[PDB]
Order: structure tokens, then sequence, then C-alpha cells
């Protein structure tokens, strides 16, 4: 398991986890509160 | 030691000291020391009460036939009801501490507050409560734990013979006497697999809610 | 050694049989790292004491509803007859007062995870000793184990922790079956018991309807 | 054991003739252990002895009352006609069921705690005079064998034999019922007067129980032994 | 050395050399042999015994109805009707009995005589093996202690039957495609008329 979490700390598996969640967090943003243009 | 299983084990946690033990503790609750002494001294205040109330509910059977003990509260001799309940509870609450810090502190609770009582035991306290004893001390220890046990269940046994039938309990057994075998819980409950007759409560659900008593899991 | 899951194998090297409920059982290697290893003992028993308390009041009102003594709703459905008759209680208050509450006794739980004992100071209204903790994910003390029954004595205690972890992950797998079962006949789970007990060759999986799809 | 229950085969190590009835029968294994096999002596006495006593009362309620079905004698119409108490004086089954609960679980156990430990519920309750001796787990004495018939061994594999052969007829018996609606000695009388056109042959795929009957009140469902139609 | 070896491996499949690893090992090949075998006696004997019994009288099902290919095993085909169980049910029950069984015997083959150990209800005193995973044996595997001197000759006999049943197996399925009869009233109508019921006249 040590092995395995090292992996999942490499940087293209942080890079993708990272990434999806802010393109989740930033699509979920646009789902809830479309066309936001300004504040 | 006499023991509530013959033939077989008591646990080691349960030595004899106490009256009435017969080594009957299949759960360990009383596994602990101060947890026995705690529920030592709980099994002789709700022995006690349990027979007090076991007399009472029998002579108000006996002397006033026309109440139901359950309904008692409605024929007691309107708002006068809030005032005897903060007599009871200060009165209540007195003694209670007094007991309580008897148990706690062994021998402070040991004086009169106002103008005294003899050394004695945890839970037995003698004095102006003990005027005679017509008897020993172990033996009678004995007697009063064993009508104190069976007091318990009988109450037991006086609530939910109320609830199943909504009559008092020597009515229950005049009708137990009358017909042996078709007033028993096994004569008029029985579940199967796919079929199940509970019996139902003559109690009203409410007057202030009356619920019986998980009677949605009556057999 | 001890009785393990699956016989003729040998169990997972990590598990050595002095935690509660080990059978060897760890396939995917899940608890190679021994803090890891605690931490998922302390998910497993906060899993499965759920789960036993869930299925309690999902099966005990159940009972009592099939009786026809009383009419609690089934176990899908009752949040919606509460929030219908509740209007004067919102659903939000609701939540942020179990949230509260949670946050409060879950980040002490948690607290106590990162430093064993450390719940002890009296800090919250003068608790010490009850407060300290027996083992991981066992409490005990006065205040969550008022009877004592971790007290008495060793024996005793192993066997509760057996009980107690089998009972739990008994309840789990229930609770999945609920779940199942729910969506395959859309009735409780007493009604599923009462249904295959009263014809029980035609009142199968086969024949809900939804986990034979033919 | 030393006659086996084949021709061939080997009795188990732990099967060599101390225990009454020994034929060195044992295919699964279950009494390879001490404890597992005392138990189940305990078992196959209790059973061997019900099925002596249910074949002899079956096959006794036939040759009284033929007119009454062994298997249907559990209704309240099928019943003797005795008093039972109340406004009419008919049978409840609660109540039936009630003293039997509470005489068989005092005395099973007794019977339990003669198991778990020998010799330790010996002494009479309540009059301690009284003491049963209890030379073996399973045979009690005193009360139990007034007569003193206790070679201990002869009769005790007379005692299994017998046992094992009425557990063996039980089982005909109920399958019998089941297969035909009649009771043991009209199945014989049935198969004396046709015996190649009403066998087994021509009652096997047959249930005659009915699915379901009533007992004041309560519906108790009913099962055959196999899928029979 | 083996049973019935007749030095028949023209594929060169239990040569043991290179062959270490894996199913095709001669220890494996050798056992699936003798496990094929015997599940083909149990169909060889099963996919006709209920139309002979029931062509004979036996038993009061109709002929048409108890082929083995029309009684539930392909729907298709046919469905029994009414069993006491549906066969998806009784599917499910096989699935876990079955795995159950099988599971076991793998574990005896993986890890011999480690079925003997963990509590198995007491069943563990016979399940123990006997180090051949082919041959368990013990007191209920061989209960009626058999092949006292000739137990090569019987795992010879074992074989053969078993290898004529696989071929018969193979015939009922062929004979079921060709002609969507039973095996047996494929015997019946060769033995009433041999040359005008045949391969050559069914093709
Ligand atoms: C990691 C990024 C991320 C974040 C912050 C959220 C956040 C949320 N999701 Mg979303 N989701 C994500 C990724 C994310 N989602 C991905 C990758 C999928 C699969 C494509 C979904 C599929 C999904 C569904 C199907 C639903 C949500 C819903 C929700 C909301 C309640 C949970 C919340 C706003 C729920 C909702 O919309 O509100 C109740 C809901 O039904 N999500
Ligand atoms: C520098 C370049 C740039 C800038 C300044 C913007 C600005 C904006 N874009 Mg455009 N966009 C760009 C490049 C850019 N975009 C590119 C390269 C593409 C192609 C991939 C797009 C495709 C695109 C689409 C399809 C949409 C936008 C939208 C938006 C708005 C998102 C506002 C929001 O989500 O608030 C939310 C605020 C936050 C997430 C702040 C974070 C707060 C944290 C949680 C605290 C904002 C006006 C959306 C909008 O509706 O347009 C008006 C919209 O639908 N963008
Ligand atoms: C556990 C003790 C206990 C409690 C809480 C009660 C409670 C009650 N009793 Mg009993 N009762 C008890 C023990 C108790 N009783 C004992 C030991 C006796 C025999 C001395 C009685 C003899 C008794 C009679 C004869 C009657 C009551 C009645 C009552 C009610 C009114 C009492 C009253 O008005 O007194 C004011 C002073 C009240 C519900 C009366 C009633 O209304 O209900 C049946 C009633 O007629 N009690
Ligand atoms: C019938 C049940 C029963 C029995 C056998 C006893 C027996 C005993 N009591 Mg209890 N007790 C009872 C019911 C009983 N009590 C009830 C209903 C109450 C509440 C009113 C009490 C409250 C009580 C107190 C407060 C004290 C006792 C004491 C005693 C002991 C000496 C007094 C005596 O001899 O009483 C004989 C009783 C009958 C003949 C009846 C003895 C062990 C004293 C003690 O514990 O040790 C000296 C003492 O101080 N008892
Ligand atoms: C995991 C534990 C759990 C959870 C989440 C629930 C959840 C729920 N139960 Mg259930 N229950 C449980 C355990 C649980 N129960 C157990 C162990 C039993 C036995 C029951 C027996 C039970 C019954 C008999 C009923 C519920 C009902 C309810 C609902 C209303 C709860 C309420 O009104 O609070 C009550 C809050 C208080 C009494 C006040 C809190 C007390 C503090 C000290 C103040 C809610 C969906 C009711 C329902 O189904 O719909 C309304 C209902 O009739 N429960
Ligand atoms: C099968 C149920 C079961 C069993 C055997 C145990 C056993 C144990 N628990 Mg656990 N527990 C459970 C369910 C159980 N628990 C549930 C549902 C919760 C969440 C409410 C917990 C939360 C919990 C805490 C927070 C703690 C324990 C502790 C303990 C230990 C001492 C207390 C004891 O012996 O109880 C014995 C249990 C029984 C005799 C069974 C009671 C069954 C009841 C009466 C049924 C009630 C049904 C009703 C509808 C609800 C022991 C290892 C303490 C500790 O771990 O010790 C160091 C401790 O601090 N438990
Ligand atoms: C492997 C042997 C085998 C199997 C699996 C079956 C299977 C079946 N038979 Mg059958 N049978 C067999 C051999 C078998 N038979 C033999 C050798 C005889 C003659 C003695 C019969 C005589 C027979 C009759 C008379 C009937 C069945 C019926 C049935 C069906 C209902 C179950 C039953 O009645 O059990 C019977 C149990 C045995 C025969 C035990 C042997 C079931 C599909 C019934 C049917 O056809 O439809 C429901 C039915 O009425 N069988
Ligand atoms: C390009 C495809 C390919 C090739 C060239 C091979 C080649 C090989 N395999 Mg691998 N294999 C494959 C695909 C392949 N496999 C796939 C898709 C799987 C998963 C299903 C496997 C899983 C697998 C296992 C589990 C084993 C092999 C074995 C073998 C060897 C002997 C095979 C044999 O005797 O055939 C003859 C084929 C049969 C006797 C059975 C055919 C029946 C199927 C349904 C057709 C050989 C080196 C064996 C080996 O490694 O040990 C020496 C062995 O045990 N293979
Ligand atoms: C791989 C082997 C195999 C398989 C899968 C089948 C499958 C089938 N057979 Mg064949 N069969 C086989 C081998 C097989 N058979 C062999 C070798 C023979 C020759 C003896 C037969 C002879 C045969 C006949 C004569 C019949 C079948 C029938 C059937 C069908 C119904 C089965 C059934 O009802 O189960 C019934 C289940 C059991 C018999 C076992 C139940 C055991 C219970 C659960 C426990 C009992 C415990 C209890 C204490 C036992 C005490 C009894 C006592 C006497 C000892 C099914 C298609 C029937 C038919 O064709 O379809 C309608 C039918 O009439 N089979
Ligand atoms: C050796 C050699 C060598 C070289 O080297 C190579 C080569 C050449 C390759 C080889 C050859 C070979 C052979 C040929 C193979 C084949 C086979 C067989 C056929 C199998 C089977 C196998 C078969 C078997 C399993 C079987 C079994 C059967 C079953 C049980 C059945 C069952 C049934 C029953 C009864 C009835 C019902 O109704 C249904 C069913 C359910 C359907």
């Amino acid at each position: 398991m040590k092995n395995f979490t090292t992996y999942l700390s490499t940087a293209p598996v942080v890079a993708l986890i990272w990434f999806t969640f802010t393109a989740g967090l930033l699509i979920e943003i646009n789902r809830f509160f479309p066309d936001p243009l300004v504040f | 030691r006499a023991l509530w299983l013959p033939g077989g084990d008591a646990p080691a946690h349960l030595d004899g000291s106490l009256p009435g033990d017969f080594g009957f503790d299949p759960l360990g609750l009383g596994a602990d020391p101060e947890r026995l002494a705690w529920f030592a001294e709980s099994e002789r205040v709700h022995a006690r009460w349990a027979m007090l109330a076991v007399a009472g509910i029998a002579v108000q059977e006996v002397v006033r036939p026309d109440v139901f003990w359950y309904e008692a509260a409605l024929k007691s001799p309107p708002a006068a009801i809030l005032g005897l309940v903060a007599f009871e509870l200060f009165a209540m609450h007195f003694v209670e501490v007094r007991r309580a810090y008897d148990f706690k502190n062994p021998g402070s609770q040991d004086q009169d507050p106002i103008f005294k009582l003899p050394k004695h035991e945890v839970g037995y306290p003698g004095g102006i409560f003990a005027p005679v004893i017509p008897g020993d001390l172990a033996e009678l220890k004995l007697k009063e734990i064993k009508n104190g046990r069976l007091a318990m269940l009988a109450f037991a046994g006086f609530v939910m013979q109320a609830q199943v039938t909504g009559k008092g309990p020597l009515a229950s057994l005049g009708d137990h006497l009358s017909n042996p075998i078709g007033t028993t819980i096994f004569s008029k409950a029985v579940v199967i697999p796919g079929q199940a007759i509970v019996p139902p409560c003559m109690i009203p659900s409410s007057v202030i809610p009356t619920p019986c008593f998980l009677s949605g899991l009556w057999p | 050694d001890r009785q393990v899951w699956f016989p003729g194998n040998a169990p997972a090297p990590h598990l050595d049989g002095s935690l509660p409920g080990d059978f060897g059982f760890d396939p995917l290697s899940l608890g190679s790292d021994p803090q890891l290893l605690k931490w998922f003992q302390q998910a497993e028993l906060v899993h499965g004491r759920t789960a036993m308390t869930a299925v309690a009041g999902i099966l005990f009102p159940a009972v009592a509803t099939k009786a026809g003594v009383v009419n609690i709703p089934q176990w899908y459905d009752a949040g919606s007859v509460w929030v219908q008759n509740n209007p004067n209680f919102p659903f939000a208050a609701l939540l942020f007062i179990q949230i509260i509450l949670t946050g409060w006794v879950e980040t002490k739980r948690w607290l106590d995870f990162k430093n064993p004992g450390s719940q002890a100071d009296g800090s919250f209204l003068g608790v010490t000793d009850d407060f300290k903790g027996v083992a991981n994910g066992y409490p005990g003390g006065k205040l969550f184990d008022p009877f004592g029954l971790s007290r008495g004595s060793e024996g005793q205690l192993q066997k509760y922790q057996e009980n107690e972890i089998k009972n739990g992950r008994l309840a789990m797998v229930a609770f999945l079956g609920f779940i199942a079962q729910h969506a395959a006949t859309g009735k409780g789970p007493i009604d599923n018991l009462a249904d295959h007990l009263a014809n029980p060759t035609a009142v199968t999986f086969a024949t809900n309807g939804v986990s034979l799809p033919f | 054991g030393r006659r086996l229950w084949a021709p061939g085969v080997e009795a188990p190590s732990y099967l060599n003739g101390e225990l009454a009835g020994d034929y060195g029968w044992d295919p699964l294994g279950l009494g390879a252990k001490p404890e597992a096999l005392k138990w189940y002596r305990q078992a196959e006495l209790v059973h061997a002895r019900w099925a002596m006593l249910a074949v002899a009362g079956i096959l006794a309620q036939e040759i009284v009352k033929p007119g009454v079905f062994f298997y249907n004698a559990g209704l309240p119409e099928n019943l003797p006609g005795i008093n039972f108490g109340g406004p009419e004086g008919k049978v409840n089954l609660g109540g039936l069921l009630a003293w039997e609960f509470l005489l068989f679980h005092w005395v099973e156990v007794r019977r339990w705690q003669d198991i778990k430990k020998k010799d330790s519920v010996n002494q009479d309750p309540i009059f301690k005079g009284n003491k049963v001796p209890n030379p073996e787990l399973g045979y009690p004495g005193g009360i139990f064998d007034p007569f003193g018939f206790s070679n201990f061994k002869e009769v005790q594999t007379k005692e299994i034999k017998n046992g094992r052969l009425a557990m063996v007829a039980f089982v005909g018996f109920i399958i019998q019922a089941q297969a035909t609606g009649q009771g043991p000695l009209a199945n014989l009388g049935a198969h004396l007067a046709n015996p190649f056109g009403n066998n087994i042959t021509k009652n096997i795929g047959t249930c005659a129980i009915p699915s379901s009957v009533d007992v004041q009140g309560i519906t108790i469902p009913l099962t055959c032994l196999w899928p029979g139609h | 050395a083996l049973p019935a070896d007749y030095g028949f491996d023209p594929l060169g499949l239990l040569d043991p050399e290179g062959k270490g690893a894996g199913f095709v090992s001669p220890a494996w090949l050798q056992y699936s042999e003798v496990i094929h075998a015997r599940w083909a006696m149990l169909g060889a004997a099963g996919c006709i015994a209920p139309e002979i019994l029931a062509t004979a009288g036996v038993i009061p099902q109709t002929p048409d109805e108890v082929i083995w290919f029309k009684s539930g095993v392909i729907p298709p085909a046919g469905v029994y009707d009414k069993y006491w169980l549906d066969p998806y049910s009784l599917f499910f029950i096989e699935v876990i009995l079955v795995q159950f069984a099988e599971l076991r015997r793998w574990q005896d083959f993986r890890n011999p005589g480690s079925q003997g150990k963990q509590y198995f209800l007491g069943l563990e005193e016979v399940l123990k093996g006997s180090g051949d995973p082919s041959y368990p044996g013990g007191q209920f595997f061989n209960l009626f202690n058999l092949g006292k001197s000739d137990l090569k000759e019987l795992k010879t006999k074992e074989l053969k039957n078993g290898r004529l049943a696989m071929l018969a197996v193979f015939g009922y399925g062929a004979q079921a495609v060709i002609t969507a009869e039973g095996p047996f009233k494929n015997l019946t109508d060769h033995l009433s008329d041999p040359t005008g019921h045949n391969i050559l006249t069914n093709f």
C-alpha cells in the first residue's frame, strides 16, 4: 500500500487528480450558476 | 453455595459476600467492583420500592375494587397537583441526596443535621430505621432481597397484565383460575412463520400520552 | 493458525490475529501500512456500529408496522413523511444541527486518533478519565461504557469485541441487502420477508422482475 | 466395533467398540472429536428413545382408534373427549403447549447440565435425600431404573439397535403417511392386498397432506418431505 | 505408469519440460481428464435415463418432455413444466453449493491436505485427501474401501468408462443437433430400421 500510494503521489497522478478536481469545480459552478459574466 | 443453576459455575467476580448471591451474572454487569457496589445499592432500592408497590397495588385492588391501579391517578383526591409534585420532589431530593452521600462518604451522613446514627453498613442504615430485628442479620438480608426480587418480577407482571387485560392483578388471577387453559399468554398470543396473532392492549393511547410498552413487538 | 476466510489459503501477512474479526481477509492488501490499518479499523468500527443502529431502527419499526399496531413509514420514505408532517422544522435547520453536533463529536474522535488520550485534559466540562480511551476504536470509560463490560476481565472484553465486529459486518451486509431489495421490489424488508414466508418457491430474486430482466 | 457395517471397510481409530452398537460407521467423520462424539451419542440416545415411544404410540393408536389419522392427530376434533376447563371444556392448545414447554424446559435443562458436567445434577433439588446413580452418560438410573435391569453392555446394545430401527421406521411412517394419506397399518394392509399394484412406485409422486390447515383461527402451512403434487 | 496410458499424445501436450507453470502441466491435465471423465459418466448416464424410464413407463412423465435438452437446460429447445423451483433460482443454489465443492477441491489441489485443518462442522476429518488430487479417498470418497489390491486396475476402468462416456456425451450433443430427438429415440430408430435411420438419412 505504501508503494501504491507513492505511485499515486507521482507528478502525473497528482496532476490528474488536482485538475480533475479543479475542472469539476469549474464545471459544477457553471452548472449551478449558468452564464456568469460579471460579479 | 446454592447457585441459580445447580451443577454450574459461579463467575469469579461474585465471591458470595453480598446477600442473595447465587452466582447469577451471565452478562458480567457486576464484574467491576465499584459498579458491583453501585448495582447492589440500586438492587436494594429497586427491591424495596417494588415491594411497597406490589403491596400497595394489592391493597388498592382489595380495598377499592372500582379503581384501576393504572388509572388510579385520575381518581386521586385541579392545579393543586403541581404543588404536591413540588412537595414530593423536595422531600425525595432531600432523602435521596442523604442516601447518596451516605453511599459516597460512608459515615458522613450518620448524624442528625437538626439536633445521631450508629456506625453501620452501606445500604443497611440501622439506627432509628431498625428499631426491632426479629431474626439474624444475614438471614433477614436474604429474606429481604428474595422478597424484593419476587416483588420486582410481580410488578413487571402487574404492569404487563394491566396492559394486555385492562384489569387489576387479582381480577386477572380470578380470570386465570376460572379458565386456566384459555387465559395464559400462550392461549391468546401466537406467532408462527407467516401469521402472528397479537392481543390488543385495552389501555387507551392517550388521556397525557399513555403508550403500551413495546406493543408492536408483542407475540 | 486461526480460522481464515478462504480455507487452505494463508492469511494476509500484515494481519497477525490481534485485531478482532481477523480472518486474514485482505486480498487487495489495503491494510499493508500499520497506521492506515488502524485508521481502517476505526473506519470499520464506525461503519459497523452505525449499520447496527440503523438496521435496528429499520427492522423493529417495520416489524411493528407489519403487525398493524403502528403505521411507521418504510425506511426509504421516512424523510419525506417527516418533512411533510413538520412544516415548522425546515430541512436546512435540521441539517445544520446534525452537522454541528456530529462535527463536535467526530472532531473529538479524530483528535483522539491523532493524539491518543489527548481529550483527557478536562477542557470539555471537566471530563478527564472518561475521554482517555482504552484502545483504537474502543473508548470505554464511565461515559461510553457505563455498565463496565470492558473493565471486568480480558477474555470477556475479547468476546464482546468479537461479537461487536461480527454483528457489525452482518448489519453492513444487511443494509446492502435492504438497498438492493428496495430497488428490486419497491417494498420494505419485512414486507419482503413476509412475502417470502407466505410463498417461498415463488417469492425469490428470480421473480421480482428486475434481477432477471428477461 | 468388531462386526462392521460393511465387508472390507475399516473402523475409524476413535470407534473401537467402546460404545454400544459400534459398527465402525462414520463416513463423514463427525464423531472424530471426543466432545462432538459424546454430544452425538447423547443426541442419538434421545432420538432413539423418542422414536421408540413414537413408533409404539402410532402403532397402538391405530389398533385402538383406526379411524383417526396419526398425522391428523393434532387437530382439536381428533383429540380424546376430556374436560380442559372453561365455559365449554374445549381445548385451546395454548395451555397444551404451555404445560409441555415448562415441564420439558425443566427436565431437558437438567439433562443438559448432566451432559455438560458429569454427575453434577444427580442430587434431588427439593428433597435432598434422593440421588440418581448415573453410571454412564445418558443412563441415569435410580428412579429411571426401578427394576434394576442394568450385562449392561448387552442390553445397551439391544436399546441402541432397537432405537435405530425405530428411527428408520418413523421415517418410513412419515413418508408413507405423506405419500398415501393413511396410517402405517393401512399401508401394510394395502401392500398385502395388491402387492404389485400398490407399492412405492404408485404413491411416491403424490403428497396427500393439504398445503395448509386451519387450527382454530391460525392457519398452519404444511409441506411434505419432497415435492409431491 | 499412468492409468490407461496408450502412448497417445500426438500433440506432445503431456511433455514435462518447459510446461512447468500454467494448466498445460502434466499433473493438471491428468487431473482434468479424470474430472471430465467422472462428470461425463454422470452426464452420459443421466442424459438418457429419464428418456429410457419414461419410454418403459417407470416414470409418469412423457418421453418427449424428459429428453435431456428439452427439460430446462436449453429453454429455446424446451422447458420442463413446473419443477418445485424455477430454473434460475435452482441455478443460484447450484452456483453456491457447487462453488463450495469446487473451491474446496481446488484448495486441495493447490495446497494438498489443507482442507482437513480448518473447522468444517467436523467434515474436515474426511477431507484431507491423499496427496493425490485425482484420488482423495478416505472414509467418504472411498467409503467401501474398494481397490485394496487392484487400485490401478480400477483407475484404468474408471478412465476407460470415462472416456467412453465423454464420447457418448459428444454423441448426444451431435445427435441432438442433427435429429432434434432424444438419444434413446435415435437408438430405437436405428434398431427398428437400420438402413432407413442413420447419419446418411438424417443428413
Ligand atoms: C450431472 C448429473 C445430473 C444432472 C445435472 C441431472 C439433472 C436432472 N435430472 Mg437426472 N440423472 C442422473 C444425473 C443428472 N441429472 C443420473 C446419473 C441418473 C440415473 C440414475 C439420472 C436419472 C434421472 C431421472 C429418472 C429423472 C431425472 C430428472 C432430472 C431433472 C430434475 C432433477 C431434480 O428434480 O432434482 C431433485 C433433487 C434431488 C433428487 C436431491 C434433493 C436432495 C435434498 C435437497 C436433500 C435430501 C436430504 C434427505 C435427508 C435425503 C433422504 C432420502 C433417503 C432416501 C436417503 C434435471 C434435469 C427428472 C426429469 O427428467 O426431469 C423432469 C427425472 O424424472 N434424472
Ligand atoms: C488425448 C489427445 C492427446 C493429443 O495430444 C491431443 C488431442 C488429440 C486434442 C487429445 C484428444 C482428445 C479428446 C478427443 C478430447 C475431447 C473430449 C470429450 C468429448 C470431452 C467431454 C466432456 C463431456 C463431459 C464434461 C460432460 C458432462 C455432461 C453433463 C454432466 C450433463 C449434464 C446433463 C444432465 C445429466 C441431464 C440434464 O437434462 C441436462 C444436463 C445438465 C446437460
